[PDB]
RNA sequence: UGGUAUGUUC
RNA sequence: AUACUUACCUUAAGAUAUCAGAGGAGAGUCCUACUGAUCAAACAUGCGCUUCCAAUAGUAGAAGGACGUUAAGCAUUUAUCAUUGAACUAUAAUUGUUCAUUGAAGUCAUUGAUGCAAACUCCUUGGUCACACACACAUACGGCGCGGAAGGCGUG
RNA sequence: UUGGGGCCCUUUGUUUCUUCUGCCUGGAGAAGUUUGACACCAAAUUCAAAUUGGUGUUAGGGGAGCUGGGGCCUUUCAAAA
């Protein structure tokens, strides 16, 4: 789908991806990760849960395929019953613009740091 | 130590959220007190077996192995689990 | 680790589901940090009725929930 | 049931559904122009809830989810792809919006105060309580 | 260790116990309800806007809206939208905030008020009303208010107030109106209306 | 004894010593006299090939795969020679070793 | 009463040596029925005097070193 | 002695992964956890001669347009069955186990 | 048998792209335009497309960065397209295209018409000419 | 050598 | 905010990339602002590199949807068992046909569910950018404009 | 400084860095800017007002000086033909 995700990237450099995440039953989460762990638990930001029909897989058996779409929103999905994960769509701001942002976010974080400093004197 | 995601899911006690087993039940009802190891209390709950009825239980325990996933409501969209460089205001010796 | 929070089940009944259908209703008389549940005068009820001894405990792998039969 | 006149419970609870289950925001309008005509007891919260939506719009495109292209053309002289300078545009849109839905406001406020001011404040009781009560 | 990411502060060896009742105390109670206001205040009143995007029209289209007239651009002071914008922020939280309650008090005499509108008698959720009492652990909380409880039991039945109109009832309240749009009532009456 | 009471990092040489001495003495055997075994899998995956590491998991590096499993409908058998294999000990039923 | 913990209920029921019906995994599982003689802390229970009944013709099987990772449910015939 | 420290010294070899479900992965490996989940990019994966849960996650997975070409999948740990490295490359310089040679020069 | 298309979109990237987006927007649902990842065809001096449509042809070049060329079988193609069309503004991503007959037809055009050599070293010789 | 939460008085 | 009482708790460890050589410390271990090589991260930086970036010389269109309409569209499929009574086909726990008493749960949904197919409308995204409305190409296309988004390779 | 022409004003709180005045016969003026300031939410103190806990913002473009790096040309030293 012509993203070109990164060649040496991880779960720390994907966050914030819009995923499409497979699982053991096939049915896939789309959506946007913001947090992980150690058994990579995936929270999902507008997910939608979408599977195949039993009589839709015939059809798929060697067109267009009618699948079956619900909404989610914010969930948090485990790591047993998941298989693989792939990306999807990228997100709406850049990497620059996320480097500005996370630098703006550190400068308010010790601004917050010398507001706690300034209140426990 | 526990990580980001159980802390998520001990973060909504006392929210309306939906869970789905493994089996394909989904429940829905008000969390009472989660847990580290995910063994989920709920109130409120209704019922729906892969079979595909609908029934209501007054108080459910789910163990955590048997979920799928849980649903947490959006407001937890924006939560300071979530920030990045939220520095430490002195921890104790 | 942690001691699972079934404090509120201590004299009441509960109905253990064991893997699609095995419904056992019983009294929950105690438990482990394994969700290992014992039940005093067992009962399985089938979509019938089938009595499982005085005691029983339970293995808590095909333990998935349980509902509180009683009220709290 | 929806024509009833204390039915604003029943139809907050229906816009709350709308607002919350669909996401072409669509409905909603319709819904809303629709209860703008009915004579309901609680009616002001639903004009106030249309006077904040028409604060709370974006742009002129989204004024086809109130009414056609040609009935804004032929009745309020107005074309949604007018390009140029749509600020005084869109607030003489909201102006005369605003007006349409004053004239509204009346008839549906003279129908409502005629109905309570000689009928509806007079009876005091709405339920059935026995076969052997008493009504005055 | 454990870390309370709301009310920034620390606690030892991670025990369930104490993790427990921290989440129960008031000052993490208002923190945790202040964050979540002010973040839901936040994503509600950001105005993410579209990045516009102007291109070169065409001529008929310049020869057409350049000719047929020029609108007026109405603007205020700061003082003026200011205040406007403060009326309409606190117009939008009080119809957050409300809800119409017709039918509680429309049904206040039915035989099943104490059974359905009650509350606390309700059959699915009305354990989680008797279950959490905030049980006022202090003194004064139980020693400010000195009004009446009224808790209407259950078993109230019919034979108790048998002619809702001798116990005397409240008139209902008027169909409220805008008060911006106030000044185009009818302000003749069809009848006369005394008191 | 317990696990977690033993030592601290001295549980490699114990692990070696039930390596030399417990039940991997044929996961032993076969990668010291590159004798070819037969590994049945949870999956009819029949691999007749031999032995190159050993892991805690039973985690096998295998050479020479001649693998065979038998598709029930008829009744057909297909096999597959695969170079190098790294097979993990999840799938492992059991593993034969011929003298 | 009191709780009463699983490890000290498999316990009790091994001091009164009552008849035991063990239950097991689903369709493939083979109900078990006989005597419980030892345990471990990952529940690989030892019975005794073992006859096999299939899910709705019992055979004689021994003394069994059972493991944990199939029982699924213990109860007193 | 986990042989997980084997395949993270197998950055850029072009590999197959056979997995529990059945699909076969042809693609380049990236990096591996030491849980053993394994990122791999110009990767195309088949389901061979059946499985509709397998047909059902090899079609849902963006790309197919049965060999379904993708950019880039992580596969968890336990989804892998078994994994065909090159025969190219040589497994008695690689499996040299540094580690279990410090461990023994400790001993 | 050459055509000039003028009002063209301008920038994408790739070539072949280009062609498939193109081939899509003459006619829907051809065999080549709904499926994509399918190598292109080269032919030297192969019926690629329906209609008689034989190849396009694109540059690089900042002075037509717009504007390109088409070609088919034969002039009876080119008749028959001008026949079906006949003044109707065809649409592609978003702009009104104009065709015509262009004054220089395409080198593949002679490798059809010769075959029923000497041009293309005329070319290379004018080539030869102008960068020096 | 300490932390979290709660109730009184200034 | 100070002062005091009460309820719970008071901590799994070790380490911070790898290989080779030289020196020092009483076969094994540690250190070197010690030396060479590989790898990782950060900041810059360049590769006629790889992909994409929406008409305005019009009233359009690309990507993703509608949890939108026509649409109750068209074609199919199901909507509980047992005992007995008046006849009964009948190997069943009278299964089948018409009517009923009784007994246990008893998804709503039949405007339901699946498949098929077209049209209309509306949402989020962009460089809606700088010059020109132009005759190039077998070594198939002067990729020799200002940038942005994603990525590969190389250097400090 | 004035005048003319083209585009934009959705900047929807009419520039959104903040405050105040003020605007479509116009697009402006004054002040301040990281141990500070501005706006808002929640509360018990029974109007207003004051106190406490938090949230978000403090921006964009151009220019002089300094510095890091990339490419070309010139001068000088050491080494190899």
């Amino acid at each position: 789908s012509k993203i070109q995700v990164a060649h040496s990237s991880r779960l720390a450099n994907l966050i914030d991806y819009k995923l499409r995440v497979l699982t053991q039953d096939g049915r896939v989460y789309i959506g946007q990760l913001m947090a992980f762990d150690k058994h990579m638990n995936l929270v999902l930001n507008e997910c939608i849960e979408e599977r195949v029909p039993k009589t839709q897989l015939d059809k798929l058996r060697p067109l267009n395929i009618k699948v079956e779409k619900r909404v989610l929103g914010l969930t948090i999905l485990r790591g047993e019953q998941i298989l693989s994960t792939v990306v999807e769509d990228k997100p709406l701001l850049s990497k620059k613009e996320r480097l500005v942002r996370d630098k703006k976010e550190k400068k308010q974080a010790q601004k917050q740091t010398k507001l706690r400093k300034e209140k426990e004197k | 130590m526990n990580g980001i995601p159980v802390k998520l899911l001990n973060e909504a006690q006392g929210h309306i959220v939906s869970l789905e087993l493994t089996t394909g039940a989904t429940y829905r009802g008000k969390l009472v007190e989660s847990e580290d190891s995910m063994n989920v209390q709920l109130r409120d709950v209704i019922a729906t077996e892969p079979q595909g009825a609908v029934t209501h239980m007054d108080q459910i325990f789910v163990r955590g192995s048997q979920i799928k996933f849980i649903v947490v409501p959006d407001l937890l969209k924006n939560a300071p689990l979530f920030k990045k460089n939220s520095s430490r205001p002195m921890p104790p010796i | 680790v942690s001691t699972p929070e079934l404090k509120k089940y201590m004299d009441k009944k509960i109905l253990l589901n064991i893997n699609g259908s095995r419904k056992v209703a019983g009294i929950l008389r105690g438990y482990d940090i394994f969700l290992n549940v014992v039940l005093d005068d067992a009962m399985e009820i089938n979509g019938n009725n089938h009595q499982l001894g005085l005691q029983t405990v339970i293995r808590g792998n095909s333990i998935i929930s349980l509902e509180a039969l009683d009220a709290i | 049931v929806g024509l009833h006149f204390f039915s604003g419970e029943f139809w907050d609870l229906y816009l709350e559904q709308i607002s919350s289950r669909c996401t072409s925001s669509k409905k909603y309008w319709n819904v809303l122009r629709k209860i703008l005509e009915i004579p309901l007891h609680s009616f002001s919260k639903f004009y106030a809830l249309w006077l904040q939506r028409i604060d709370d719009i974006m742009d002129l495109k989204q004024l086809s989810q109130l009414t056609s292209k040609d009935e804004l053309l032929k009745k309020l002289k107005i074309d949604i792809n007018y390009s140029g300078r749509k600020g005084p545009y869109l607030q003489d849109a909201k102006k005369k919006l605003k007006k349409i839905t004053k004239e509204m406001y009346m008839v549906v406020q003279y129908q409502v105060l005629e109905i309570y001011s000689i009928f509806e404040s007079k009876i005091y009781i709405n339920y059935y309580t026995s076969p052997e009560t008493l009504v005055s | 260790r454990y870390y309370c990411e709301y009310c920034h502060s620390y606690l030892t060896h991670d025990t369930l116990s104490v993790r427990k009742s921290h989440l129960v105390g008031k000052n993490h109670l208002r923190i945790t309800a202040d964050y979540y206001r002010n973040k839901a205040r936040d994503i509600i009143n950001k105005h993410n806007h579209k990045r516009r995007h102007i291109g070169k029209r065409g001529r008929k289209e310049r020869e057409n809206s350049s000719q047929n007239e020029t609108l007026k651009v109405t603007c205020l002071s700061n003082k003026e939208k200011r205040h406007i914008m403060h009326v309409k922020k606190m117009n939008q939280k009080e119809l957050a905030q409300t809800s119409i309650d017709t039918l509680k008090l429309l049904y206040d005499g039915s035989p099943g008020y104490s059974k359905v509108f009650v509350d606390a008698n309700r059959f699915d959720i009305g354990d989680l009303v008797k279950a959490s009492k905030l049980p006022q652990r202090a003194n004064e909380k139980s020693a400010h208010h000195s009004f009446k409880q009224t808790s209407r039991s259950r078993d109230e039945t019919c034979e108790s107030n048998p002619f809702p109109r001798l116990n005397n009832p409240k008139k209902l309240e008027p169909p409220k109106i805008l008060s911006q749009w106030s000044n185009t009532i009818p302000k003749t009456s069809i009848f006369y209306s005394v008191d | 004894r317990p696990k977690h009471e033993l030592s601290r990092a001295e549980l490699e040489e114990l692990e070696e010593f039930e390596f030399k001495h417990g039940p991997m003495s044929l996961i032993n055997d076969a990668m010291v006299t590159r004798t070819p075994v037969i590994i049945s899998l949870r999956n009819n995956h029949k691999i007749i090939a031999r032995v190159k590491a050993f892991d805690r998991h039973c985690n096998m590096v295998l050479e020479n795969v001649k693998e065979l499993w038998t598709e029930k409908k008829n009744v057909i058998n297909r096999e597959r020679f695969i170079s190098k294999l790294f097979l993990r000990g999840d799938s492992v039923i059991v593993v034969l070793k011929t003298p | 009463k009191a709780m009463v913990p699983p490890i000290n209920c498999i316990f009790n029921f091994l001091q009164q040596q009552t008849p035991v019906t063990i239950w097991l995994f689903e369709q493939i599982g083979i109900r078990i029925k006989g005597k419980i003689v030892g345990f471990d802390e990952f529940m690989n229970v030892v019975i005794d005097e073992a006859v096999e009944i299939p899910v709705n013709k019992g055979t004689p099987l021994g003394k069994i070193l059972l493991k944990g990772d199939n029982i699924t449910l213990i109860t007193s015939a | 002695m986990k042989l997980v420290n084997f395949l993270k010294k197998l950055r850029n070899e072009q590999v197959t992964i056979e997995l529990k479900n059945g699909t076969t992965v042809w693609g380049t490996l990236q990096s591996v956890s030491p849980q053993m989940n394994a990122i791999l990019t110009d990767v195309k994966l088949t389901l061979p001669q059946s499985n509709g849960i397998a047909m059902a996650s090899l079609y849902l997975t963006g790309g197919q347009q049965n060999i379904a070409s993708l950019q880039y999948i992580n596969i968890r740990g336990n989804t892998i069955r078994q994994i065909i490295l090159p025969d190219s490359l040589n497994l008695d310089s690689l499996l040299v186990d540094q580690k279990q040679l410090n461990s023994l020069r400790r001993s | 048998s050459a055509l000039y298309f003028q009002n063209l979109p301008s920038r994408p990237a790739n070539k072949e792209n280009y062609t498939r987006l193109l081939l899509k927007h003459i006619n829907p649902n051809n065999k080549y335009a709904i499926n994509p990842s399918l190598p292109l065809p080269h032919n030297k001096l192969l019926l690629d497309d329906q209609m008689g449509l034989l190849e396009v042809s694109i540059s690089r070049s900042s002075k037509m960065t717009n504007q390109a060329f088409l070609t088919f079988v034969t002039q009876e193609e080119a008749d028959r397209f001008l026949e079906k069309y006949t003044t109707t503004a065809l649409k592609v991503q978003g702009r009104k295209v104009r065709m015509g007959k262009a004054r220089t037809n395409s080198l593949l055009g002679l490798s059809i018409e010769m075959q029923k050599y000497n041009l293309d070293i005329k070319k290379v010789l004018k080539a030869r000419k102008l960068k020096r």
